[PDB]
This record gives structure tokens, sequence and C-alpha cells, in this order.
RNA sequence: AUCGAAUCGCCACCUACAAGACUGGAGCUUGCUCCCUCGAAGGCGCCAAGUAUAUUCAUGAUCACAAGACA
């Protein structure tokens, strides 16, 4: 992952700025496992650059007993001759959902391959995805408008903990860090957010009256 | 609170030929159906709405179920319904929605300008209020770097520096 | 009625009428907004001259289907467009083997359609709105629906 | 010598008190295409014909959306290894790169959601091209 | 330094959080009434640093990878 000397030498011989290809980030918690993975593993057939953040909030319909359970029932299927070389029972909510999108797509293929490779899956929010930028949802994916409220659902974070995940208390205290930082530099920059409120409002007074009528008409003023 | 489903509710029309319009419940058929009417919209006589279609509004008007349609437009002319609703919010952003919908080239050139013209008069509000009270990131740097920088330059060695290295330029 | 074979044939749809405003779509001046003057004869192409003081775009032929022709019009039956002649944008042959070069004529008929394009726009009651409308340069944003757009 | 930070504390301290609200302004060359991903091919479950492309377009998701563009041109722009003959080799040497282009035509709209069929001129769009960018234009326009 | 390339929206206002049986706020009458910023926009960007007194654009000759691209 590190880059090599060769071509940090030739960006420094070509003088070219720091690049970012477009990446969308999605905030996976809340989201229905299936139609999420489905959704995602379409738009990287499509070519997107993908990263998924806080895969242990996934959601899968069903009480948390019964989708412990399907997961022993996947993880006793090894190969008896040699478990080496058999499947590979990954426990980590991230790893979950990429073996999900990965069964969605044609991982036998070099295009199902470059799609797969697209896709980068986070439990909670690192902190070089942290200021990226806005965080975007699945509508279609989403729990409150997928499940019916009364029927139990599991959290896939308390299902991969009791199955082999050793990383839950160590994902939910970064996570209040996060939070806590996060909720701290919003406290901050309010009054930023405030003054440019109140500059726009005054500009109204500041501005040609005809350009205000022109915004009253399509509802900006 | 939310608004319920009664008789006389007045509810906006979600999807469908009839997206954006406001009716009155009139009466309910089931926990699925109801009769919407408006004698005063011209594509909203009185018809059944799925209630998934059917957005509650704020407004009820005081009328019986099945009532006649004159006893409607009494109770909708009385209670101002459409009045107080022409003036909410909601109602101007679902009317600009149809401005831009229908807007030229021409008319999209003119809000770009509006926006903008208001963008550099926010632009230029902020930057004299920022002068004054620093609250962009520039400014607060700079606040806090005048102190020690006053400071530091108020030494015989800097203002010897300072000098030579001017009067060369 | 009209001969097929006579210069005065058109098919030209009717939104690019003279007078209208075009936004050119390919070319070197792709994006800029520019004023129908003329087709030429024979169903030829369109002749543009949205005036190059206001965007640089100077007396040039494209063909319509490179245009959309904008609702909004300008009245410019006080420009002569007469010049505008199939032979202004003919050229020599060329035999066997920065200041822009423009021929004299080229540059005294750019003059004169140029200044009375220029006075008709302001003639008109939103001139100097439509001279700003002139001078903006279109382009295809994210996301933008220009298929649904009204024009 | 004496210490660099003193120069760059003056040079600091002059370009924040000079800073001002700019904003970043978007003048260059403008886009006059719509941009769009070569889905793949015409298939069912017996396999593709590839001499018919699905495109889908950005912003375009209704199949009334997708007949607006029947017609249009379509463009896929890649590169080579070797620099080769373009158009305006000679008139315009600027031109000359690795970059190429492979033109075709929208035929009619594919599905209920925006989908589109598109058709190159004479050969077929490359496999190499699926999960791409393509280039759809407003031209031929009947605006 | 080969190297000509495909990509074509920027931000130090989105880039914090949570809830969709309900988070603008009250009252009691508990589904209605009242108050409010009126509950259906993250900000900019799209060619004069701003809506005006303006201003060089061509012959790159009618489409061709935008002939350029650090916003
Ligand atoms: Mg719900
Ligand atoms: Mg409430
Ligand atoms: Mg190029
Ligand atoms: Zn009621």
């Amino acid at each position: 992952a590190f880059p090599s000397r060769k071509d940090a030498f030739r960006a420094q011989r070509k003088g070219a700025k720091k690049h970012r290809p477009e990446i969308i980030v999605i905030d996976l918690k809340d989201h229905v496992l299936g139609r999420a993975a489905a959704v995602v593993a379409k738009q990287l057939l499509l070519g997107k650059k993908i990263t998924v953040v806080r895969c242990e909030q996934l959601n899968i319909a069903g009480t948390e007993i019964r989708n412990k359970i399907k997961y022993l029932q996947y993880l006793r299927k090894r190969k008896l001759t040699n478990p080496t070389k058999g499947p590979f029972h990954h426990r980590a909510p991230s790893d979950v959902f990429v073996r999900t999108v990965r069964s969605m797509l044609p991982r036998y293929t070099k295009r199902g391959m470059k799609a797969l490779n697209s896709l980068v899956a986070y439990e909670g929010i690192p902190p070089n995805v942290v200021r990226t930028g806005g965080r975007v949802v699945i509508p279609r994916a989403q729990r409150h408008v997928c499940y019916r409220s009364e029927r139990p659902y599991t959290v896939l974070g308390n299902m991969c903990k009791h199955v082999g995940w050793k990383y839950s208390d160590v994902v939910a205290n970064l996570e209040k860090a996060r939070v806590e930082k996060a909720s701290r530099h919003h406290e901050k920059q309010a009054k930023l957010r405030d003054a440019w409120k109140s500059a726009r409002k005054e500009a109204l007074a500041k501005m040609p009256k005809h350009n205000v009528e022109v915004l009253k008409k399509f509802g900006y003023a | 609170k939310s608004h319920y489903i009664c008789a006389g509710r007045l509810v906006r029309i979600l999807r469908g030929p009839r997206q954006d319009r406001v009716g009155v419940i009139v009466d309910i058929v089931d926990a699925n159906r109801v009769l919407v009417e408006n004698p005063e919209d011209a594509k909203m006589w009185r018809h059944v709405q799925n209630l998934k279609n059917v957005e509650p509004l704020k407004y009820c008007v005081s009328v019986s179920r099945n009532c006649s349609a004159k006893a409607l437009k009494d109770a909708l002319a009385s209670s101002k319904a459409l009045e107080k609703y022409a003036k909410t919010r909601t109602a101007a952003r679902v009317e600009a929605k149809k401005a831009c919908a229908v807007s030229t080239d021409f008319e999209r050139y003119q809000l770009r300008v509006a926006r903008r013209s208001r963008a550099h008069w926010a632009r230029k509000v902020f930057d004299e209020k920022d002068a004054k009270t620093p609250v962009s990131w520039h400014k607060v740097a700079l606040k806090k770097m005048l102190k020690k920088a006053a400071k530091m330059d108020s030494t015989e060695g800097a203002k010897r520096r300072m000098q030579k290295a001017i009067a060369a330029r | 009625k009209v001969s097929r074979k006579s210069p005065e044939y058109t098919t030209l749809r009717k939104s690019c009428a003279p007078g209208a405003i075009a936004i050119i779509l390919a070319g070197r001046f792709r994006g800029r907004r520019a004023v129908i003057l003329k087709q030429l004869p024979h169903n030829g192409p369109l002749v543009v001259s949205g005036p190059m003081k206001y965007n640089g775009v100077p007396i040039r032929r494209i063909d319509s289907r490179y245009v959309i022709a904008t609702s909004t019009t300008v009245d410019i039956s006080s420009v002569d467009t007469a010049p505008i002649t199939a032979e202004v944008f003919q050229r020599p042959k060329a035999e066997k083997p920065k200041k822009t070069l423009v021929s004299d004529a080229r540059a005294q008929l750019q003059k004169k359609i140029d200044a009375a394009l220029i006075a008709a726009i302001k003639k008109d009651a939103q001139g100097k709105e439509k001279a700003g409308y002139l001078r903006s340069v279109f382009t295809v944003k994210p996301g933008d629906a220009p298929h649904r757009w009204n024009w | 010598t004496t210490s660099k930070v003193h120069s760059q504390r003056s040079k600091k301290l002059h370009q924040l008190s000079a800073k001002t609200s700019r904003v970043n302004r978007n003048r260059k060359a403008p886009r006059l295409y719509m941009k769009g991903t070569l889905a793949g091919y015409t298939r069912g479950l017996h396999g593709q014909t590839k001499q018919t492309a699905l495109v889908r377009v950005e912003n375009v998701n209704t199949r009334e959306d997708a007949t607006w563009y029947v017609g249009k041109r379509v463009c896929y722009v890649y590169h080579g290894k070797k620099v080769k003959r373009c158009v305006r080799w000679s008139k315009a040497p600027a031109r000359r790169s690795t970059t190429r282009a492979l033109w075709g035509r929208v035929t009619r709209p594919h599905g209920n959601a925006g989908m589109m069929r598109v058709k190159f001129n004479g050969a077929s769009v490359p496999a190499s091209a699926i999960g791409r960018r393509i280039r759809v234009y407003l031209y031929p326009s009947q605006i």
C-alpha cells in the first residue's frame, strides 16, 4: 500500500497536485444487509468506487439467535480432507458485508474482481474517512422503510461478536471517541455557521431588488 | 404531532396524475381508501384516493361524512383553509417547483445571476463582520498569531532585519 | 408549392427562426450563446453572429443540428443580413506546395452586422439582461437533466 | 544563518490579513455531453449480442427520459500506446495524442429505467469499455 | 525523464449525532387548537469578484478525444 520510490519520484518530476478518485462513502447504519449489498454490487459493476463504513451496524431480519445459528451452519462447512484451501469464514462484520457483495458479483472473472476490488469496508468510521465528505445512505435498503417495526431484527456487530469477532469493544470505544470529537468540533464552528446564515439574510437588503424578486419567484428568498 | 385522517382533513396528493394538488377527505371507505374532493380545483372532483398517496395537512374543515358539494364548498370558504395553506413555506416550495419545471433557458439564467448576486453580497457582509469579530479560519489564525508576532517583532534585532531587507527592496 | 430545387426552399424547424438565440453544442465555440441571423439558401446551414464583442463568436455558419434554438428571441428586422451571402464563406483554391488573419471585407461585414445586432439588443426592453444572457456560457453540470427542461 | 521562521511569520501574517472569502469558480471549458457508463451488451441467458451496447446515463431514470436521447451521438474515449492518425492531424497538430474515440448513436430505450441501446459505427465497442465512461452528446439537436 | 495519454464539481457552511409508533415549541380536550424561524432545499460553482458604464475573441473557415484541464 505504501507508494514506491519510483512512483513518488515520478509524481515529483511531473509536479502534479494531490489527487483523490471519485469515491462514494456509504454509512451502513440501519441498512438491510442483502438490499444494501445488492445495490452496492450493481453500482460496483457500473464502475463506482465505493467505501462503506459502520458495517457492524448493518441489520438482518429475524432474531439474533437464528442469525447466529445461520452463520454457525455456514461455519461448519469446510473441506474435510484439508481445512486449509477450504471455505474461509471471516468473522468481522465488514468482511461479512464484503462476502455478501462478493457472492452477488461474478467473482471468477477479471471484470468481477475489478468491481470487488473497487470496494473498501470499515467497521465504524476511520479517521481517513471522517473528513473526506458527506456520507450517503441507500433509501431502498434502510431499516425504517424495509422492516416492519414489530418484527425482531439483528445487529450485525452483535451477531458477529458471539461467532468469533474479537474487536467489538475496540470498535465501540473508537466510535465513542470519534462522535465525541465530532460533537465538540460541531459545537465549535457553530458561530461560523450562524454568521454565514446571517450574512445570507443581510444580503437580501444589499442586493438588487429585481434579483430578490427572481429569488422569491423560484422560492429562494 | 401528526395529522389524523378524519372527515374534513385537507390532504396533498403525493404521486400520480394529481401530484401536488389539495383536497378534502370528505369520507373514509376503509383502512386504505378515502373519497377526496376540492371544489376550487378543476381536476379534483370527488374521487377515490389510496391513503398511501395522500399527505395529511394541518387543516380540517367542519363537514360530515359523505357531505354534499354545496356543504363542502361553504365549509371550505368559511374555514379559509386554502388561503391559510397558500401562505406556508411548503406551498411556496410546491409552486416554485412548477416554476422551475416550466422555466426556460433565459429564466434559468436569471435565477443563476440572482443567486450569484446574493452569494456575492453574502460574502461582502460576512467579510465586513469577520473583520470585526473573527470567525473564519484565516481571521482566527491571524488574531492568535498577532500577539506573539508583535512581541517577536518589537526587538532591536527584528527592527534591524526589517529595515535593512525592506530598504534593499 | 415552392420548388425543391429553388434556393428559397427550406425544411428548417420553426425554433431556428431568424433573431432567435441559439446555444452552440459543438465546435470551437461550444457552450456559447449566439444569435441566429439567417439560413443560407438551398436549405443550407444557419448563420450565427452572436456578437463577437459579447462572447467572441464571429459570423460563422453552423448546421442547425449542432445548436439549441432557445425560445428567447431578438427582433433583428433592422439588421440587413443581405450582404451575408454564400459567397462570403467561399474560399479560393490553394495551389500545390500572432493576431488572426481576417480579410478586410470580412472585417467590415462583421463590424456592420455586430453594430446593428448590438443596437437591436439595446432597443429590446430586456436588452441588458439579454446581453448578459449572450455572455453566459452553457455547460452540463453534475445533476443536470437537460432532457427534462424547456428551452 | 538566521532562522527562516521570521520571514515565514511576516509572509504568513500578510497572507492571513489579506485573505478574503473568495470562492472557487468553474470558468474552464464547458462540458457539452451527458456522462454515462457502458453496462454491457444486449444479452439473454443464452449469451450476449455484441452488435448492440447498453449505456446507463446519469439523471436518465425513465423510459421517457431515454426517449429524448434517441438519435444522439455517443462517444467512448480511451488511449492507445502509440500516437496514430486522427482528425485534423495536419491542420491541428495539437490534437495528435494517444487519445482515441469510437463513435455511435442511440437507437432506442432499453427497459423502463432510462437505459438506452447504442449501436457503434461499423464495429462493436470493445469489451474493455465495460464499466467505463461513455459520452452522450446533445447533437443532433431537435430543439 | 521516458510520458502523448482514459477520468471532467469545488468547499475551512455537507464532511456531528439520533429518531421514523414521529425531534420546531406549547395547551388539554389526546386529536385538536394555538405560537413560531410556519416543519418539502448543505453552501457555493455554470464567464464583469457582480448584475452595470463595460470589455480582446474570427481564417481553429459547419460535427470530429475540450486544439485544455490548478476552479
Ligand atoms: Mg418505520
Ligand atoms: Mg413534534
Ligand atoms: Mg484531448
Ligand atoms: Zn376533523
